[PDB]
């Protein structure tokens, strides 16, 4: 659930370090066109060929200044692409949601909500037991509105995402989930 | 060559002819392999654990007393013609002069100006906010916590004057605080569930501010850069 | 007024040689009102039973000087005499029960209120008068901490 | 750490029957509503010298990493090692 | 992986084909493959400047391709 | 009435009256204009946080109750000198009692007595969590001073 | 009988970004050479 080029990194930054890398190119070309004791283009072409890794280009700073700037260059671009490399790394593993309601006591099941729909079967042991409970009375009054006619269309409509919980014995359930391998208890 | 070797081998080099030399810069090679692995690794793990960053200090801060020398300047308010507001106009003049602009109409208006950003802060009891604020959709509000609280008081029981009864039930609400049965009622009526809420982790997008540093650290670089050409230049001059 | 000694509330500190506790100021520069304080000795009343002046000051020191100026009164104050808040002393003792400690003082008729951190709890409202809570503290833990490592 | 459990507040003590008790009642009600109470919170509690949020992250120390030194200082003591052992094989051919 | 394979064949029969007029589509075939292993083997580059353009791109979704692959192998063995 | 302390209800549309668990408070209704009505109780089930610590207290001592809402405005103000809703009906008492929502302060507790608060209260603050940062000198932070 | 699998792997849809970049950059090289061979025919 993410985007290619643009999601660990902004556009308006990719744009900076495109400025950077296009003032840097010049930088490096002018302090040996202007020193005592360097072909813009291939100055150019090594400035672009340090920051994507590329094994393109062959020239290397004759002075000392654009060298000691060509070293920071690459020192920066390594740690750009570390930092790229980290960001993307932690935004792929801390986007694994899974919600996985843990049962009868989950702070979504415990208090009705209209972002969380769940239903039983009506005239069955099911609802004798909700009645019989004072402390689930909210709950009750909530499902009471969206009780089914069997299991048979509970289970049918379960998988077809109208509704988000249902409740039934163990028995039943647990050979409706190993029969079909489409929903898990 | 050396200081190549260890930024992922970016920049062109000239290798020896020798092989103890090869040897040598092939171990600097896996020292340095090892060190970006580990670099990397712990920038990996540094950026996973940022989160809750926010709190204020109370009615004596700079944001409440000084609006206008700061930033932008902020907004606070609550409904007027309520305790709260007499007690604010009659502790905090020029504060009220202030806020009299942002005043609201009602508890869930402003919960939604905050929440729609037209709103900055909210002042009002602390009772009805810990409420909703336990007891709301998400947890993303919370308050600044009990701390310090101007006007700290709390809710009686009104009686007629001079009723003996006062003793009894004085001695009645003191044994209901032995008991613990007040805190079984607030857990269940007043203690919502984002109470037990930790800290949700996310990610930053890594915006421009964010690599200040390192645009810094380039800007420096280029100034000492222009000095020692500068120095080279004045020393090869003569 | 009987106080009993707690670091963050009731600061004491032994006066000096000439009589008194030498002055000082705040970060700011704001006096600090100190009192004077006639209890026990360094250590306990126990070997060194003398009453040695000495001065007090903080919170509750200059909470009760406020209470004192708007109130109009004068105070002579004086430490608890065995160190302890208060509690029930059950002894078989048939003809004795009574209160220990500083809330045993004040009903034998040591003083006549206090000024102390005290607590208010069913037992000892029951028997003498409060007032309202002038703070709000509940009980909570204490740990150590240990930078983390590698 | 941790979150309150059993908040009980302090209180001023005084005998069964007294006027001063009342004026007390009423004097820390009329300070509490004046704002004396918070400039002495401010002023003797809260001090306030050490403000830091949670640090997860652990850095990195120096005796954790000796292995790579280690590592290169043998390296160079075998590399001396070798330019013994090839000069030693150049004299050879 | 058969979607950057055939890719990796379109790429550089193209480039050498249409930007090539010694190059010949082995060695090109050869430096397109190592620029996708973190630049290890050694290469030989074209002497054209549309081809180093071409290169040059193909580096930069090598070098986006590694990061991923690294940052999804990282978040797998956590689990 | 208080949507967190004191919630009103209606009675059970099944049984005609207030479910369990509730206590059935009689709210005055005064409609006629024309012409003052007859006592006016309207079955209403009411209950909250100070129903239970209300229920709890008589069950602990005995004595009986019977509720009813307030009839004007609100519970405290001193308007012309004089007060109005629950404090202006203990004015003039008829019932010996007050409930609910209540704060102390000066005027208020000088005029009528109060009791021991079982909750605390002030002024506090109230803002929305913000997005967390990175630590922007972090480029260097993953490392020692000495390596 | 299957565990749980919390790691979700990475689709083709997903990374189509870079597949359209070097497509973008083929045509752009075809045009580059098109300006390169009448920038050389200039000179």
């Amino acid at each position: 659930t993410l985007d290619s080029f643009m999601q660990p990194f902004q556009s308006t930054l990719w744009l900076l370090v495109g400025l950077s890398v296009h003032v840097v190119a010049v930088m490096l070309y002018l302090l040996d066109r202007f020193s005592p004791f360097l072909t813009l283009s291939s100055a150019m072409w090594f400035s672009w060929g340090v920051l994507l890794n590329s094994g393109i280009g062959e020239g290397a700073p004759r002075s000392f200044s654009a060298r000691i700037l060509g070293m920071v260059w690459a020192g920066f671009a390594m740690i750009i692409v570390a930092s790229y490399t980290a960001n993307l790394a932690a935004f792929l593993v801390l986007d694994r949601p899974e919600e996985r309601i843990t049962g009868i006591n989950d702070p979504r099941l415990r208090n009705p909500s209209d972002k969380f729909i769940y239903a039983t079967v009506k005239q069955s042991s099911v609802d004798i037991y909700f009645r019989r409970q004072v402390e689930l009375s909210t709950m009750y009054r909530h499902m009471e509105k969206h009780n089914y006619e069997s299991a048979a269309e509970a289970i049918q409509a379960v998988r077809d995402n109208k509704l988000h919980a249902f409740i039934w014995d163990s028995a039943v359930l647990e050979f409706e989930a190993s029969q079909k391998c489409d929903l898990v208890t | 060559l050396l200081w190549g070797l260890v930024f992922n081998n970016s920049v062109p080099v000239q290798n020896p002819k020798g092989t103890t030399s090869k040897i040598m810069v092939s171990v600097w090679a896996f020292f340095a392999v090892i060190f970006l692995a580990s670099y990397t690794a712990n920038l990996a793990a540094f950026m996973i654990q940022e989160e809750y960053v926010d709190q204020v200090s109370g009615l004596s801060d700079k944001k409440f007393q000084r609006p206008n020398d700061f930033s932008p300047p902020f907004r606070f308010g609550t409904v007027p013609n309520g305790s709260t507001e007499r007690n604010i106009r009659n502790n905090y003049a020029e504060m009220h002069a202030y806020m009299g602009k942002f005043n609201q109409r009602g508890v869930d208006d402003a919960l939604l100006s905050l929440k729609t950003g037209k709103l900055d802060a909210f002042i009002y009891d602390a009772a009805v906010l810990n409420y909703m604020a336990g007891r709301d959709e998400g947890c993303k509000l919370v308050t600044i916590g009990s701390g310090k609280v101007f006007a700290s008081t709390g809710y009686g029981i009104a009686i007629q004057k001079d009723s003996g009864w006062k003793r009894q039930v004085d001695l009645a609400i003191l044994q209901l605080f032995g008991d613990g049965e007040m805190e079984e009622l607030e857990a269940l009526w007043l203690t919502g569930i984002c109470h037990n809420e930790k800290n949700e982790v996310m990610s930053s997008q890594l915006d421009i501010d964010n690599m200040a540093g390192v645009f810094y650290m380039l800007g420096a670089a280029m100034a000492l850069s222009l000095i020692t050409f500068i120095c080279e230049h004045l020393f090869y001059w003569q | 007024i009987v106080t009993i000694h707690q670091e963050p509330f009731v600061y004491v500190k032994p006066t000096m040689s000439d009589g008194t506790c030498k002055e000082e100021f705040t970060v700011n520069g704001d006096p600090v009102k100190k009192v004077i304080c006639t209890g026990p000795n360094d250590t306990s009343p126990g070997s060194p039973r003398h009453t040695v002046p000495q001065c007090c000051y903080g919170f509750c020191i200059d909470l009760l000087i406020k209470l004192a100026r708007t109130m109009q009164f004068t105070y002579e104050v004086h430490l608890v005499a065995d160190g302890k808040f208060g509690t029930q002393e059950r002894v078989q003792n048939s003809n004795k029960k009574e209160w220990n400690g500083m809330m045993g003082e004040l009903l034998s008729g040591q003083a006549d209120m206090i000024v102390a951190p005290l607590t208010i709890n069913n037992e000892r409202a029951q028997y003498i008068e409060f007032s309202k809570p002038f703070k709000y503290q509940g009980l909570t833990i204490l740990v150590k901490k240990e930078i983390p490592r590698s | 750490t941790g979150e309150l459990f059993f908040r009980s507040g302090f209180g001023i003590g005084m005998r069964k029957d007294s006027p001063w008790k009342q004026q007390v009642s009423l004097s820390i009600l009329k300070s509490h509503e004046n704002g004396f109470m918070e400039d002495l919170d401010k002023t003797w509690v809260r001090y306030q010298e050490c403000d830091s949020r949670s640090n997860a992250p652990a850095t990195l120390t120096f005796e954790n990493m000796a292995g790579v030194f280690m590592l290169v200082a043998g390296g160079i003591v075998a590399g001396i090692f070798l330019i013994f052992i090839e000069i030693a094989y150049k004299r050879h051919k | 992986w058969v979607m950057m394979f055939v890719m990796l064949l379109i790429v550089s029969a193209v480039a050498v084909f249409v930007f090539e007029y010694s190059f010949t589509i082995g060695k090109a075939i050869w430096l397109l493959w190592g620029l996708v292993f973190n630049n290890s083997v050694p290469v030989q580059n074209p002497k054209g400047t549309t081809s180093k353009i071409m290169v040059s791109v193909w580096a930069f979704f090598a070098v986006i391709f590694l990061a991923s692959y690294t940052a999804n192998l990282a978040a797998f063995m956590i689990q | 009435e208080e949507a967190p302390f004191v919630i009103v209800e209606s009675v059970d549309p099944l049984s005609g009256t207030c479910m369990r668990n509730t206590v059935p408070c009689q709210k005055r209704i005064i409609s006629e204009n024309k012409t003052d009505e007859e006592p006016g109780y309207i079955k209403k089930c009411c209950k909250g946080f100070c129903i239970d610590i209300l229920k709890k207290i008589s069950k602990s001592v005995k004595f009986t109750y019977d509720l009813y809402l307030v009839t004007n405005g609100k519970h405290g103000k001193k308007i012309n000198g004089t007060w109005n809703g629950m404090i202006g009906e203990v004015v003039m008492k008829r019932a010996y009692m007050a409930v609910g929502s209540l704060t102390i302060n000066e005027e208020r507790s000088e005029v009528v007595d109060f009791s021991v608060p079982f909750i605390e209260t002030g002024i506090s603050v109230m803002v929305s969590r913000s997005n967390g940062t990175v630590s922007p000198s972090a480029f260097l932070e993953p490392f020692s001073a000495d390596v």
